[PDB]
């Protein structure tokens, strides 16, 4: 019944900053550190890092060692992944996961994912053109 | 004899855009393709190969819905001829 | 950094067929604890990774007997025995032995069928986009199979290398086929300067590419 409900989609712009939530259900939220994974559109399943839910001490994989931040609210049991100086490459889907007190890792329970989209574009409607046979 | 018409949905942001054909009455041979990025906007297309006989007869409209702009726009296909 | 490598990139089979997908490790993956942490995830469309097997062979709580993990050292193999209609998705090996935990390449598990040729169609730009100034010539190569296929644009006899953005359908659900659009986009002025526009579909079901075109 352990659940890891995350936040809805986010249409951010290069530079803007974004914080993302991951609510933890049915378990001792502070006895298992949370993990964050990145999945670039169409594949790219990369690992962002983790934060010790006890001490709040974050651990980043070499590459997410720049604009990423991990933090949490215990009086709710919610982890957060924030990203700064927002680049285009950042667009993808971030999932929070956790283990089962195995020391070696086994990402068992994952979040549904929250997509973060980066684009200069401001909500602009499509122009429609009819593709009548020409040949 | 089959007639493939199409619909160029272009320059929209963000997503998504529901392309329907004939108010949802053409659920046969209809492909709405995955959007990409021409640069900073999304582009997508959609196809429907209808029987030769009925298309020219009439009723062949492309229906694209783009939830964000709360915009609904649909275009009927015309021969253009010459 | 243990680079997870998987094979094959794409694996198509019939229903009820046995599949054996494999993972390779740059370094061994026996964590200090005294155990290898090879993990098999199954991600469906627009979904998160379902752990299937653990510590090399330990199929997780609930995953069927069908799903079996093998291995020892760097080499491991997961293997289904009666592919059901819900096993399709992108399989992924993982490892929690070292840091950082790497994720395999992904083996897409799909359906196999009778190879079939495409239904190429070519459409010149519309009047309105043409006023707007842009000019997009589209080509649908719908319903072919296998997914491998290559479309070439040729303006006035000459091959047009740039300006095209392609976009692929996933395995068509109704019939297991694939479809695809290839769009070349010049400006009104570019498009204007020409006569003929060809879109050659070259599928393994032929030798001589399927050609369609138009003048102005």
């Amino acid at each position: 019944q352990i659940q890891l409900q995350q936040s809805g989609p986010e249409l951010k712009k290069p530079g803007e900053t974004v914080k993302i939530s991951c609510k933890a259900t049915n378990y001792a939220f502070t006895d298992y550190s949370m993990h964050w994974v990145k999945q670039a559109p169409g594949g790219d399943l990369k690992y962002v890092g983790w934060i010790n839910t006890e001490t709040d001490e974050p651990t980043f994989a070499d590459d997410f060692k720049g604009r990423f931040a991990f933090s949490l609210d215990t009086s709710t049991s919610t982890a957060f992944l924030q990203i700064n100086n927002l680049k285009n490459e950042d667009t993808a889907t971030y999932f929070c996961v956790r283990d089962r007190h195995d020391y070696g890792e086994i990402f068992t329970y994952w979040g549904q994912g929250t997509t973060v989209t980066v684009s200069s574009a401001k909500t602009t409607p499509p122009s429609v053109y009819p593709l009548a046979p020409g040949s | 004899s089959m007639v493939t018409l199409g619909c160029l949905v272009k320059g929209y942001f963000p997503e998504p855009v529901t392309v329907t054909w004939n108010s949802g009455s053409l659920s046969s041979g209809v492909h709405t393709f995955p959007a990409v990025l021409q640069s900073d906007l999304y582009t997508l297309s959609s196809s429907v190969t209808v029987p030769s006989s009925p298309r020219p007869s009439e009723t062949v409209t492309c229906n694209v819905a783009h939830p964000a702009s709360s915009t609904k726009v649909d275009k009927k296909i015309v021969p253009r001829d010459c | 950094d243990v680079l997870m490598t998987q094979t094959p990139l794409y694996l198509p089979v019939s229903l009820g067929d046995q599949a054996s997908i494999s993972c390779r490790s740059s370094q061994t993956i026996v964590h200090n604890n005294g155990n290898t942490y090879l993990e098999w995830y199954l991600q469906k469309p627009g979904q998160s990774p379902q752990l299937l097997i653990y510590k090399v062979s330990n199929r997780f709580s609930g995953v069927p007997d069908r799903f079996s993990g093998s291995g020892s050292g760097t080499d491991f193999t997961l293997k289904i025995s009666r592919v059901e209609a819900e096993d399709l998705g992108i399989y992924y090996c993982f490892q929690g032995s070292h840091f950082p935990p790497t994720f395999g390449g992904g083996t897409k598990l799909e359906i196999k069928r009778a190879d079939a040729a495409p239904t190429v169609s070519i459409f010149p730009p519309s009047s309105e986009q043409l006023t707007s100034g842009g000019a997009s010539v589209v080509c649908f190569l719908n319903n072919f199979y296998p997914k491998d296929i290559n479309v070439k644009w040729k303006i006035d006899g000459s091959e047009r290398q740039n300006g095209v953005l392609n976009s692929w359908t996933d395995q068509d659900s109704k019939d297991s086929t694939y479809s695809m659009s290839s769009t070349l986009t010049l400006t009104k002025d570019e498009y204007e300067r020409h006569n003929s526009y060809t879109c050659e579909a070259t599928h393994k079901t032929s030798t001589s590419p399927i050609v369609k075109s138009f003048n102005r």
